[PDB]
């Protein structure tokens, strides 16, 4: 714990399927929780994971 | 008309089936914000009131 701001503790909000036991998981695609595609790095339902 | 906050409207809905999927899936919204269920499922999931 850093008063300053120890953030890069990073981790997954959310996930397009749950995974199978032991699967890591280092991708950092964009989901899209909506109908329209997801374009570019952000938009509508276009989080970072 | 809207009233603001002085009174506010507190409809009552209940005995129907409600599609969250128009309101969901509309861009003539600004912001849509809620952690207590996901709201991908809320059509799935029935309610009372």
């Amino acid at each position: 714990s850093k008063v300053g701001g120890n953030y890069n503790y990073r981790y997954r909000l959310f996930r397009k399927s749950n995974l199978k036991p032991f699967e890591r998981d280092i991708s950092t695609e964009i989901y899209q929780a909506g109908s329209k595609p997801c374009n570019g790095v952000e938009g509508f339902n276009c989080y970072f994971p | 008309r809207f009233a603001s906050v002085y009174a506010w409207n507190r409809k009552r809905i209940s005995n129907c089936v409600a599609d969250y999927s128009v309101l969901y899936n509309s861009a003539s919204f600004s912001t849509f914000k809620c952690y207590g269920v996901s709201p991908t499922k809320l059509n799935d999931l029935c309610f009372t009131n």
